[PDB]
C-alpha cells in the first residue's frame, strides 16, 4: 500500500534553484523574490538599498495605491531622496555570492 | 451530489488507488463485458445513391482517389454502390 | 533629448544622393514593370 | 534502476562554455547537424517546388 | 557569432528588431500593392486584367499590412524591446518560443508570396469566403497556401500571446501590482488575451475549409448539408476581436507618447484607461454579426449586434477624452511624435464615428459592401494603427538605435503623409454614399472625379514612405549619439541608456512594499 | 552575475528549425494535397520531431541537470501550460459550433433532419460508452499516480502511470476500430464531416498526451521527479484531464444528443 | 374554388428573411398530399395551394432538382 | 559576448553610410518592386 | 443611379430609403459635432502657455463624459431601431420574383401563374447603344409594377453574389441553398440601378442589375409576351 524511492528537493535540487531554496531556508533573499518593507524614509532611517555594484535602479511608490512609479538610479554614497516625495534610499553594496 | 461512499478525511494516495481498482477499473471491466456483448456485424443497409452522401468534389490524395481513408469494403459503399 | 553632434555629418550634396538613391530604387523597378504594362497583357 | 542524475548535473554543470543543445556530447552535434540539414535541403527543396509550381505545364 | 545572435536570438531585444525589420519589409510589400490597387482605379477602364488579378492584390494587400506589417511592428516589435523593461525583467518568461514566433513570419510570408505565384492566385478578399474560395471557384493549391500562411501566423500570434501574458503576471517587481504597470504594458497584455482566444477560431474555420477544399468535407457546401454563412461566423468571431487587437497596442503607445510630450509624470484617469482597454476588449467579442448585417439575420438579432456594438463608443470615449485631459495644463513638445499622436487623436475619431454609422443595420443594408466601409477602416487603420506606428517609431527610435533623427525632416515626412493618406480615403466616403461597391477593377463612370483624387492622394503617401526610408539612413549615416532624455522618471525603458545593453536588469529594481 | 531567479536561455537552433519544420509541413501538405508527392511532408514531420526532441530534451537538462526552475520559473510555466490549454479548447469550440450550427438547423439536403436521411449513428451505448469509461478511470489512475510521486512511492506512482498510459492506448485503438467498423465516412456530408474531424482531432490530442504521458513514465524511471518538483508531471495530467472533458463533450453532444 | 391566387402570402410559421424552409415545406406538402390522394381513390385538385405556393417561392433549379431525385428515388425528404 | 552599443546592436552593418544605403536600397527596394513582378508574372503566364 | 461629382445617397425611390436618408442626415450631424468638438479640444489644449502638471482628479468629469456619449449612443439607436422594425413588417405583396445570382450574371423568374424566366446581362462597352450607362446597362431588365408591394426572393446557383438596388435602399446577398427575402416597392416609375455586391470572381464588377418600373397594366402585357 506503500514505500518510497523518489528523490527530495533536498537531496536533489541543484543550481539556482537550490541556493534560492538553501537561502530562503536562512531566512534570506539573494535573489530578490521578496518585495522589501520601507523604513521611515528619513535622513536618519533611510532605506536601506543591497547592491552588488555602485548603482541601482530605485523604483518608489511614493504613497499606497499610486500608479505612477519614480524610478532613478541610486548611486553609492550619500542617501538621496524620491524626485517626487523626497523619502530617502541609501545604496549598501555588494557580496552576495561568497 | 456526493455519490454514495464517503471517505474525505483526507484524500491521499491510498485513496486513489483503492478507487482505481474497487471503482474505475471495474467499471472499464463492464463496459467491455457489455461492448463485447452487444457488437456482432449489424447487416449492412440497402444503398441508395443519396446526393448529400458520398461526397467527391476532388479525388482524395491517396489510393484511386475514390475511397476514404478507413473504407471498409462491407459497410462503405463508393459513390456507385457496395464493391464486389 | 540632447545629443552629441553627428559623428560623421551627412553634408546637403550628401543627402540629396541619399534622397535620390533611395526614391529611384523605388521608382525605377516599378515603373519599368508599369511601363511594358502592356508588352504584357498580350505576349 | 539506479539515480543516476547527480552524474548528469555535474556533466551539465561542467563549466566548458558549451551551450546546453551541445553540452552533452558529440552526440548533440550530430543530431544537430542532421536537423539543420535536412531543414536548410527541405527549405531549398521546396524553394524549387513553388519555382515548380509557379509556372503553367499547359 | 552573427547567427547566434540573429538566428538562435534568446534576448527581447534582438527579436523585437528582427520583427521590426520584417514589418519594415512588409510594409513596403503592402504599400506597392496599395498602389497597384489605386493604379488600376486611377482611370475608367481595365488597367491590370479583370477582377481576379485585381482581387489577388486586394487581398494580398490586406493579409500583408494586417498580418505581417502591423502586428509584427506593434506586437512583437515594440512589445518584445519595451514590455520587459518597463516593468524590469531581464527577459521575457519564454525567450525560446518567443524566437520560434518570429521565424514563424518568413515562412508564413512564404507561403503567401507562393499562393499569389501558383495557378492564378487567390483573388478571394482577406475573408476567404467559401463558395468563392472553395475547390471548384478556386480550384487549385492558391487558397491552400493561404491558409496555410495563416495557420502559421497564428501560431506565431498565439505562442507571443502565451509569452506576453506569462511575462507580465509573472515577472514584474514583487512590489509592483498589476494597477502600477504602465499603459502600454497593459495594451498588451489585453491584446494577448485577445489572440489567445479568437485565433483558435479562425483555425477552426480556416481548417474546416481546407478539409472542404481536400477531404471532401463539406461543413460550408450546401449540398452536403453545409452552409456558407457559418463560415462567416467564425471567421468574424476571430475578425472583430482581430481590428480590437490591431489598435489596442496603438491605443497604449499614444498613451505614452501624449503623455511624455505634454511634460506629463502620468495619463490622466490611470484606472479608466485599464478598464476602457478591458471593456473594449470584452465588448469586441459579441458584436462579429456587424460584418453580416446582409446575409439574412433574425431581425431582433441584428437589433441586438446593433446596439452591443455602438456601447463600444462609451468606453473609446473615455480615452479619447482622457489624452485631451493629459494634453491639458501641459507644456507641449511640438515634436513630430507629438504630431503624430494628435492626428492620431482626430483621424480616429473620424474612423470611430463612421464605424458607429455602420453599426446601424438599417444604414449598414446601403453602405454594406460598399467604399463606405472602406473609407471607415482606413481612417483607423491607414491613420489611426499607422500613425500610432510612426509615432512610437520616431518616439523611440533613439532609445533603440542610439542615435536621433532629424526633427525637421520627420515633420516633413508627418505633413506629406497627413495629406495623402486624407486625399486618399476622405473621398472615398463620397463613393461609398453613392453606391460604388468594394473589390471592383472598375467602375460606373460617375464615380470617376472621387476614383482620380484617391489615387492621387494614394501617390502623395507613397512619396511620404519612400522619404521615411530616407530619414532612417539620414540617421544611421549621420550618428548623432543620444546623451541625456527628459523624464525617465516616468519612463523606465529610458533608464538603461541608449541603446540599453544586451543584458538589462541582471540585478532587478529595488521597490519597497511600504 | 544576476541576482533575479529568471532563467537566460542560451541561444538555441531550435526555434529556427521548428519555424523551418512548420514550412516543410504545410508545403509538404500541399505538395501532396495537389501534386502528388510525400516527400516535403515526409521531411518536414522529420524536422519537427528532432526539433521537439532536441528542444525538450534541453528543457529537462535546464531543470533537472541545471538547476534553472527556481521556484519563480516554475510558476511562469504553470501559466503557460493553462494559457495553451485555453487556446487548445477555443480550437475545439469552432468544431463544437460547427457541429451545432448543422445539427440544429438541418438543411433541405440532408432532408431537413438529424440525423440525416442514409446516416445509421453508431450507439452511443456501446463502444462510446466503453471509451468513456476508459478515460474516466485514466482520470481516477492518473490522480493517483500524482499522489503517490507526491509522497514519495516510486513502485505505485510508475504502476498507476502505467495503467494510465495504458487506458490512454485502449482508448485509442478502441477509436481506431470504431473509425473502421463505421457505416459512414468523412465524405458523407456535414454529419460524417463534424464527426470524424472533431473525434479525429480530439484522437490525436489522445495521442499527444499519452506520449507525454510516456515521457514523464521515463523520466520517472531515471528518478528526474522529486516528491516536490516534478511540473513535467503536472502539466502533463493537466493535459490529460483537458483531453478527457474535451471527450465528455463530444460524448454528450456529438455521439449521444447528435443520434 | 377558394383559390384565385395572386402570390404566396405572409405565412407567420416564417416571418423571417430566410424562407428556405417556406419553400421546402410546401414541396413538401404538396407531394405528400398529392401522394395520399392519389392513394386513397381521391382528388390530387385539393393539394392545389401547396402547388402554387412552392411554385411562386422555389427557385426553379430547386423545383427540378427535387423532382429529379424523387424520380431517382434519391429524394432525402420524407414523403 | 556581443558587441554593444549604438550601431552594434542590428544585424546590419553602418560603418559606412554608403554600403549602407546601398544595403537599404536592396532591403527596402526588393519588398517594394516585390509585387510589380509577380503581376508581369501572373499576365505573362496568360 | 449615381450622377458626376456625387457627395451623397443617391435619390429615394422608396418610402424606406427616404427613411433611411433622414436617418443618415441625423445621425451625420452627430458625427460632425463630435468630431468637430474633438478636433476644436485638441487645438484649445495646444494653444495655451499656461500650465497644471499636478496630477488632475478624474472620478467626476469621467461622469460627464460617460453619460453624455450614453445618451448620444441612445438618440442614434432610437429612430435606427424604429426603421430596422419598419423594414420587417408583415405587408402581403402582390407578386412574388425570385433572382439567382451566377457567375457572372442574374436570371430572374416571375413563377406566380405562369413559369417566366430569364437571364440578365451587363451590355458590353463596345455594343452600347448611344446615351447608354458603360458598365450598367443589361439586356434584359427587371419589369416590375410601380407603387405595389413586391417580395424579391434572392439565391445564388455558384459562388456568393449580393443583389442590390441603391435608389430603394435594397442589398440582399445571394447564397447557394439558400433563399433571402426582401420586399421592394418604386415610389415612381423609372429605370434604377445596382450591382452585384459580393465578390464572386472575375466579373464581379460587370453583372449589374436594372430594374424597370412600369404602371401595372405594362407589366402585364409584358409578363405575357416574355413567355
Ligand atoms: C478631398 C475632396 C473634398 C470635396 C469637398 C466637397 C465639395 C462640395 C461641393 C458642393 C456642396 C453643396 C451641394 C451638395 C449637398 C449634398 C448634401 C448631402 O447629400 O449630404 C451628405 C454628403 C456631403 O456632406 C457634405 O455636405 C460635405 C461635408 C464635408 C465635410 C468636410 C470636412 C473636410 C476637412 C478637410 C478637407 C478634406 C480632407 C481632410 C479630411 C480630414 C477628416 C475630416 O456626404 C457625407 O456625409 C460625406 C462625409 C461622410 C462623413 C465624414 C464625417 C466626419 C468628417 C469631418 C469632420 C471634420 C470636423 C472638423 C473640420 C475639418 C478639419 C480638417
Ligand atoms: C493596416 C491595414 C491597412 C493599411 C495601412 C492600408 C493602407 C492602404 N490601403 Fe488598404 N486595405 C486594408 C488594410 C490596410 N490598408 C484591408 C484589410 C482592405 C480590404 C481587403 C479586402 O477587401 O479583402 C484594404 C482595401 C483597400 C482598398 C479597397 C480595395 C477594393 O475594395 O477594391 C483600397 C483602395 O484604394 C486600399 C488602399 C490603400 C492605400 C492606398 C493605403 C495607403 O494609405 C498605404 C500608404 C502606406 C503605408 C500606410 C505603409 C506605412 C507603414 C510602414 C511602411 C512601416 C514602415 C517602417 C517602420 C516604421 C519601421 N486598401
Ligand atoms: C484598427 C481597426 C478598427 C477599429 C478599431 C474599428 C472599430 C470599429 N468598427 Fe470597424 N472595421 C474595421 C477596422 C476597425 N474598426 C475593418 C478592417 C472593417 C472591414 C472589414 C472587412 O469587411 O474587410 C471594419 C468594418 C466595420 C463594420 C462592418 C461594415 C460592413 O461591412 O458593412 C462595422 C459595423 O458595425 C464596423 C464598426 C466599427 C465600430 C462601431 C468601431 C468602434 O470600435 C469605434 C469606436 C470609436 C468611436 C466612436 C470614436 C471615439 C469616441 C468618442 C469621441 C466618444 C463619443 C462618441 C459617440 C457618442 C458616438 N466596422
Ligand atoms: C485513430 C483516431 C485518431 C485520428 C487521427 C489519426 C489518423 C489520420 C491522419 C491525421 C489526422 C489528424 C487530424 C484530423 C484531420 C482530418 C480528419 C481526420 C479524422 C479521421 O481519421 O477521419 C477519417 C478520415 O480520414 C481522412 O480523410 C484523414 C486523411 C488523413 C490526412 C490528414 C489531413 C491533413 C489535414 C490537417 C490539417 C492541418 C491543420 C491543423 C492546424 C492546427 C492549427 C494551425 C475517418 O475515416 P473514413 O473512412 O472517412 O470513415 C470511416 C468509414 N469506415
Ligand atoms: C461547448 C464548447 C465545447 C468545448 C469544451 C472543451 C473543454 C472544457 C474546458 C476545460 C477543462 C480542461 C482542463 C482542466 C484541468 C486543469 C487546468 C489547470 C488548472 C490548475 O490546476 O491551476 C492551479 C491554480 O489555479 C490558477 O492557476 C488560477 C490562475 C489562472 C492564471 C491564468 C489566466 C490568465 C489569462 C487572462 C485572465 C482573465 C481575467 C479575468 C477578469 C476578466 C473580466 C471579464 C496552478 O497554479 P498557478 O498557475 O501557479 O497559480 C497560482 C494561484 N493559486
Ligand atoms: C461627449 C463629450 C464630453 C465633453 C467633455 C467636457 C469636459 C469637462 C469640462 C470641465 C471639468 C471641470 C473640473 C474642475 C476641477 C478644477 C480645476 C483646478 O483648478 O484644478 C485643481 C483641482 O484638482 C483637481 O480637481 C485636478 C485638476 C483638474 C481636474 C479636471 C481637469 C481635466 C478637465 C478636462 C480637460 C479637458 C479635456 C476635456 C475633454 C472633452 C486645482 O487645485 P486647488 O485649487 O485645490 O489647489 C491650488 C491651491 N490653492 C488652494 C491656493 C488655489
Ligand atoms: C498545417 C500544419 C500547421 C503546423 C504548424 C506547426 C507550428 C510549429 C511546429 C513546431 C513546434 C514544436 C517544437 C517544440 C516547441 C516547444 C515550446 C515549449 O515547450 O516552450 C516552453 C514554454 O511554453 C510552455 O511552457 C507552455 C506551452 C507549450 C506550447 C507547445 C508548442 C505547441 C505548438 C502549437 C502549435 C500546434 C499546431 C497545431 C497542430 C495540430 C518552454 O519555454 P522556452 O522559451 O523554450 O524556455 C524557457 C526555459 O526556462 C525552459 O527551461
Ligand atoms: C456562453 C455564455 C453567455 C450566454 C449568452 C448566450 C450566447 C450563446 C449561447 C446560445 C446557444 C444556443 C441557442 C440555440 C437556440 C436556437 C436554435 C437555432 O435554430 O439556432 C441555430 C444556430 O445556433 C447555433 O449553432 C449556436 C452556436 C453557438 C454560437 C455562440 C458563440 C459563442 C462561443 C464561444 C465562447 C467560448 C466558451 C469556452 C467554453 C468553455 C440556427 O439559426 P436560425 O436563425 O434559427 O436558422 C433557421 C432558419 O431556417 C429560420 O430563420
Ligand atoms: C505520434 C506522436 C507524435 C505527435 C506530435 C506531438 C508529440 C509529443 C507531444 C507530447 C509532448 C511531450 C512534452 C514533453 C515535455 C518534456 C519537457 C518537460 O516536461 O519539461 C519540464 C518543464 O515543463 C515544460 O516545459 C512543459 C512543456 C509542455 C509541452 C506540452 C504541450 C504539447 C505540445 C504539442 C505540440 C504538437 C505540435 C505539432 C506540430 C505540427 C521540466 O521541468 P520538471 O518536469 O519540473 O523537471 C524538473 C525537476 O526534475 C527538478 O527536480
Ligand atoms: C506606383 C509606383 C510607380 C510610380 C511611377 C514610376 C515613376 C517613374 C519611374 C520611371 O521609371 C522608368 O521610366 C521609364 C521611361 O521614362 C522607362 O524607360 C523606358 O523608356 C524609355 C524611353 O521612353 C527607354 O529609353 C528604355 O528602353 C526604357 O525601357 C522604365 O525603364 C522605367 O524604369
Ligand atoms: C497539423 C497536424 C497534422 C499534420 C498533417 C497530418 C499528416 C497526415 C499524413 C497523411 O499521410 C498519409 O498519406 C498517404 C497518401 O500519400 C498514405 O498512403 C497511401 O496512399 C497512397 C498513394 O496514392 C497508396 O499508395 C496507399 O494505398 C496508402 O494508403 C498514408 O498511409 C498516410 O501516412
Ligand atoms: C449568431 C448566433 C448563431 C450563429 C450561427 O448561426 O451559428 C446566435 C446564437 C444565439 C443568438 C443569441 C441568443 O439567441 C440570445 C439573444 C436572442 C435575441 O432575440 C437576439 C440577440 C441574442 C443575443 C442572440 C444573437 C444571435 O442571434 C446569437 C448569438
Ligand atoms: C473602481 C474602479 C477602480 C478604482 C480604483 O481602485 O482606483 C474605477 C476605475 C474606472 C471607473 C469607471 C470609469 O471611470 C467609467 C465610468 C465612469 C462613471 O463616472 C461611473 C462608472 C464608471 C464605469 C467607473 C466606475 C468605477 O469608478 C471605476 C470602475
Ligand atoms: N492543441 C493546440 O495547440 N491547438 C491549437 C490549434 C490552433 C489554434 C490554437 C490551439 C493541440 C496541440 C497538439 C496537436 C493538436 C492540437
Ligand atoms: Cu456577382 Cu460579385
Ligand atoms: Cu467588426
Ligand atoms: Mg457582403
Ligand atoms: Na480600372
Ligand atoms: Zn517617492
Amino acid at each position: 500500500a506503500s514505500g518510497g524511492g523518489v528523490p527530495t528537493d533536498e537531496e536533489q535540487a541543484t543550481g539556482l534553484e537550490r541556493e534560492v531554496m538553501l537561502a530562503a531556508r536562512k531566512g534570506q533573499d539573494p535573489y530578490n523574490i521578496l518585495a522589501p518593507k520601507a523604513t521611515s524614509g528619513t535622513k536618519e532611517d533611510p532605506n536601506l538599498v543591497p547592491s552588488i555594484t555602485n548603482k541601482r535602479i530605485v523604483g518608489c511608490i511614493c504613497e499606497e495605491d499610486n500608479s505612477t512609479v519614480i524610478w532613478f538610479w541610486l548611486h553609492k554614497g550619500e542617501a538621496q531622496r524620491c524626485p517626487s516625495c523626497g523619502t530617502h534610499y541609501k545604496l549598501v553594496p555588494h557580496q552576495l555570492a561568497h | 451530489a456526493s455519490a454514495a461512499k464517503g471517505d474525505h478525511g483526507g484524500t491521499g494516495a491510498r485513496t486513489w488507488r483503492f478507487l482505481t481498482f474497487g471503482l474505475a477499473l471495474p467499471s472499464v471491466a463492464l463496459c467491455t463485458l457489455n461492448s463485447w456483448l452487444h457488437s456482432g456485424h449489424r447487416e449492412r443497409p440497402a444503398f441508395i445513391p443519396y446526393h448529400h452522401l458520398r461526397i467527391r468534389t476532388k479525388p482524395f490524395s491517396w489510393g484511386d482517389g475514390n475511397h476514404t481513408f478507413f473504407h471498409n469494403p462491407r459497410v462503405n459503399p463508393l459513390p456507385t454502390g457496395y464493391e464486389k | 533629448i540632447t545629443a552629441k553632434p553627428a559623428k560623421t555629418p551627412t553634408s546637403p550634396k550628401e543627402q540629396a544622393i541619399g534622397l535620390s538613391v533611395t526614391f529611384l530604387s523605388f521608382l525605377l523597378p516599378a515603373g519599368w514593370v508599369l511601363y511594358h504594362l502592356d508588352n504584357y497583357k498580350k505576349s | 534502476f539506479e539515480n543516476r542524475v547527480a552524474e548528469k548535473q555535474k556533466l551539465f554543470q561542467e563549466d566548458n562554455g558549451l551551450p546546453v543543445h551541445l553540452k552533452g556530447g558529440a552526440t548533440d552535434n550530430i543530431l544537430y547537424r542532421v536537423t539543420m540539414t535536412l531543414c536548410l535541403g527541405g527549405t531549398l527543396y521546396s524553394l524549387y517546388c513553388l519555382g515548380w509550381a509557379s509556372f503553367p505545364h499547359k | 557569432m552573427f547567427i547566434n545572435r540573429w538566428l538562435f536570438s534568446t534576448n527581447h531585444k534582438d527579436i523585437g528588431t528582427l520583427y521590426l525589420l520584417f514589418g519594415a519589409w512588409a510594409g513596403m510589400v503592402g504599400t506597392a500593392l496599395s498602389l497597384l490597387i489605386r493604379a488600376e482605379l486611377g482611370q475608367p477602364g481595365t488597367l491590370l486584367g479583370d477582377d481576379q488579378i485585381y482581387n489577388v492584390v486586394v487581398t494580398a494587400h490586406a493579409f500583408v499590412m494586417i498580418f505581417f506589417m502591423v502586428m509584427p511592428i506593434m506586437i512583437g516589435g515594440f512589445g518584445n524591446w519595451l514590455v520587459p523593461l518597463m516593468i524590469g525583467a531581464p527577459d521575457m518568461a519564454f525567450p525560446r518560443m518567443n524566437n520560434m514566433s518570429f521565424w514563424l513570419l518568413p515562412p508564413s510570408f512564404l507561403l503567401l508570396l507562393a499562393s499569389s505565384m501558383v495557378e492564378a492566385g487567390a483573388g478571394t478578399g482577406w475573408t476567404v469566403y467559401p463558395p468563392l474560395a472553395g475547390n471548384l471557384a478556386h480550384a487549385g493549391a492558391s487558397v491552400d497556401l493561404t491558409i496555410f500562411s495563416l495557420h502559421l501566423a497564428g501560431v506565431s500570434s498565439i505562442l507571443g500571446a502565451i509569452n506576453f501574458i506569462t511575462t507580465i503576471i509573472n515577472m514584474k517587481p514583487p512590489a509592483m501590482s498589476q494597477y502600477q504597470t504602465p499603459l502600454f504594458v497593459w495594451s498588451v497584455m489585453i491584446t494577448a488575451v485577445l489572440l489567445l482566444l479568437s485565433l483558435p477560431v479562425l483555425a477552426a474555420g480556416i481548417t474546416m475549409l481546407l478539409t472542404d477544399r481536400n477531404l471532401n468535407t463539406t461543413f460550408f457546401d450546401p449540398a452536403g448539408g453545409g452552409d456558407p454563412i457559418l463560415y462567416q461566423h467564425l471567421f468574424w468571431f476571430f475578425g472583430h476581436p482581430e481590428v480590437y487587437i490591431l489598435i489596442l497596442p496603438g491605443f497604449g503607445m499614444i498613451s505614452h507618447i501624449v503623455t511624455y510630450y505634454s511634460g506629463k509624470k502620468e495619463p490622466f484617469g490611470y484606472m479608466g484607461m485599464v478598464w476602457a482597454m478591458m471593456s473594449i476588449g470584452f465588448l469586441g467579442f459579441i458584436v462579429w454579426a456587424h460584418h453580416m448585417f446582409t446575409v439574412g439575420m433574425d431581425v431582433d438579432t441584428r437589433a441586438y449586434f446593433t446596439s452591443a456594438t455602438m456601447i463600444i463608443a462609451i468606453p473609446t470615449g473615455v480615452k479619447v477624452f482622457s489624452w485631451l485631459a493629459t494634453l491639458h495644463g501641459g507644456n507641449i513638445k511640438w515634436s513630430p511624435a507629438m504630431m503624430w499622436a494628435l492626428g492620431f487623436i482626430f483621424l480616429f475619431t473620424v474612423g470611430g464615428l463612421t464605424g458607429i454609422v455602420l453599426a446601424n443595420s438599417s444604414l449598414d443594408i446601403v453602405l454594406h459592401d460598399t467604399y463606405y466601409v472602406v473609407a471607415h477602416f482606413h481612417y483607423v487603420l491607414s491613420m489611426g494603427a499607422v500613425f500610432a506606428i510612426m509615432g512610437g517609431f520616431v518616439h523611440w527610435f533613439p532609445l533603440f538605435s542610439g542615435y536621433t533623427l532629424n526633427d525637421t525632416w520627420a515633420k516633413i515626412h508627418f505633413a506629406i503623409m497627413f495629406v495623402g493618406v486624407n486625399m486618399t480615403f476622405f473621398p472615398q466616403h463620397f463613393l461609398g454614399l453613392s453606391g460604388m461597391p468594394r473589390r471592383y477593377s472598375d467602375y460606373p463612370d460617375a464615380y470617376t472625379m472621387w476614383n482620380t483624387i484617391s489615387s492621387m492622394g494614394s501617390f502623395i503617401s507613397l512619396t511620404a514612405v519612400m522619404l521615411m526610408v530616407f530619414i532612417i539612413w539620414e540617421a544611421f549615416a549621420s550618428k548623432r549619439e543620444v546623451l541625456t532624455v527628459d523624464l525617465t522618471t516616468t519612463n523606465l525603458e529610458w533608464l538603461n541608456g541608449c541603446p540599453p545593453p544586451y543584458h538589462t536588469f541582471e540585478e532587478p529594481t529595488y521597490v519597497n512594499l511600504k | 552575475h544576476q541576482t533575479h531567479a529568471y532563467h537566460m536561455v542560451n541561444p538555441s537552433p531550435w526555434p529556427l528549425t521548428g519555424a523551418l519544420s512548420a514550412l516543410l509541413m504545410t508545403s509538404g501538405l500541399t505538395m501532396w494535397f495537389h501534386f502528388n508527392s510525400m516527400t516535403l511532408l515526409m521531411i518536414g514531420l522529420t524536422t519537427n520531431m528532432l526539433t521537439m526532441y532536441q528542444w525538450w530534451r534541453d528543457v529537462i537538462r535546464e531543470s533537472t541537470f541545471q538547476g534553472h526552475h527556481t521556484p519563480a520559473v516554475q510558476k511562469g510555466l504553470r501559466y503557460g501550460m493553462i494559457l495553451f490549454i485555453i487556446s487548445e479548447v477555443l480550437f475545439f469550440t469552432g468544431f463544437f459550433w460547427a457541429f451545432y450550427h448543422s445539427s440544429l438547423a438541418p438543411t433541405p439536403e440532408l432532408g431537413g433532419c438529424w440525423p440525416p436521411t442514409g446516416i445509421h449513428p453508431l450507439n452511443p451505448l456501446e463502444v462510446p460508452l466503453l471509451n468513456t469509461s476508459v478515460l474516466l478511470a485514466s482520470g481516477v489512475s492518473i490522480t493517483w499516480a500524482h499522489h503517490s510521486l507526491m509522497e514519495g512511492d516510486r513502485k505505485h506512482m510508475l504502476q498507476a502511470l502505467f495503467i494510465t498510459i495504458t487506458l490512454g492506448v485502449y482508448f485509442t485503438l478502441l477509436q481506431a476500430s470504431e473509425y473502421y467498423e463505421a457505416p459512414f465516412t468523412i465524405s458523407d456530408g456535414v454529419y460524417g464531416s463534424t464527426f470524424f474531424v472533431a473525434t479525429g482531432f480530439h484522437g490525436l490530442h489522445v495521442i499527444i498526451g499519452s506520449t507525454f504521458l510516456i515521457v514523464c513514465f521515463f523520466r520517472q524511471l531515471k528518478f528526474h521527479f522529486t516528491s516536490n518538483h516534478h511540473f513535467g508531471f503536472e502539466a502533463a495530467a493537466w493535459y490529460w484531464h483537458f483531453v478527457d472533458v474535451v471527450w465528455l463533450f463530444l460524448y454528450v453532444s456529438i455521439y449521444w444528443w447528435g443520434s | 374554388k377558394i383559390k384565385n391566387y395572386q402570390t404566396a402570402p405572409f405565412d407567420s410559421r416564417f416571418p423571417n428573411q430566410n424562407q428556405t424552409r417556406n419553400c421546402w415545406q410546401n414541396y413538401l406538402d404538396f407531394h405528400r398530399c398529392e401522394k395520399a390522394m392519389t392513394a386513397k381513390g381521391g382528388d390530387v385538385s385539393v393539394c392545389e395551394w401547396y402547388r402554387r405556393v412552392y411554385k411562386s417561392l422555389c427557385p426553379i433549379s430547386w423545383v427540378s432538382t427535387w423532382d429529379d431525385r424523387r424520380a431517382e428515388g434519391t429524394f432525402p425528404g420524407k414523403i | 559576448h556581443y558587441e554593444e552599443g549604438p550601431g552594434k546592436n542590428i544585424p546590419f552593418s553602418v560603418e559606412n553610410k554608403w554600403r549602407l544605403l546601398a544595403m537599404m536600397t536592396l532591403f527596402f527596394g526588393s519588398g517594394f518592386a516585390a509585387p510589380f513582378f509577380i503581376v508581369r508574372h501572373q499576365l505573362l503566364k496568360k | 443611379m449615381a450622377y458626376p461629382m456625387q457627395l451623397g445617397f443617391q435619390d429615394a425611390t422608396s418610402p424606406i430609403m427616404e427613411e433611411l436618408l433622414h436617418f443618415h442626415d441625423h445621425t451625420l450631424m452627430i458625427v460632425f459635432l463630435i468630431s468637430s468638438l474633438v478636433l476644436y479640444i485638441i487645438s484649445l489644449m495646444l494653444t495655451t502657455k499656461l500650465t497644471h502638471t499636478s496630477t488632475m482628479d478624474a472620478q467626476e468629469v469621467e461622469t460627464i463624459w460617460t453619460i453624455l456619449p450614453a445618451i448620444i449612443l441612445i438618440l442614434i439607436a432610437l429612430p435606427s431601431l424604429r426603421i430596422l422594425y419598419m423594414m420587417d413588417e408583415i405587408n402581403n405583396p402582390s407578386l412574388t420574383v425570385k433572382t439567382m445570382g451566377h457567375q457572372w450574371y442574374w436570371s430572374y423568374e416571375y413563377t406566380d401563374y405562369e413559369d417566366l424566366s430569364f437571364d440578365s446581362y451587363m451590355i458590353p462597352t463596345s455594343e452600347l447603344k448611344p446615351g447608354e450607362l458603360r458598365l450598367l446597362e443589361v439586356d434584359n431588365r427587371v419589369v416590375l409594377p410601380m407603387e405595389m408591394t413586391i417580395r424579391m426572393l434572392v439565391s445564388s446557383e455558384d459562388v456568393l453574389h449580393s443583389w442590390a438596388v441603391p435608389s430603394l435602399g435594397l442589398k440582399t446577398d445571394a447564397i447557394p441553398g439558400r433563399l433571402n427575402q426582401t420586399t421592394l416597392m418604386s415610389s415612381r416609375p423609372g429605370l434604377y440601378y445596382g450591382q452585384c455586391s459580393e465578390i464572386c470572381g472575375s466579373n464581379h464588377s460587370f453583372m449589374p442589375i436594372v430594374l424597370e418600373l412600369v404602371p401595372l397594366k405594362y407589366f402585364e402585357k409584358w409578363s405575357a409576351s416574355m413567355l
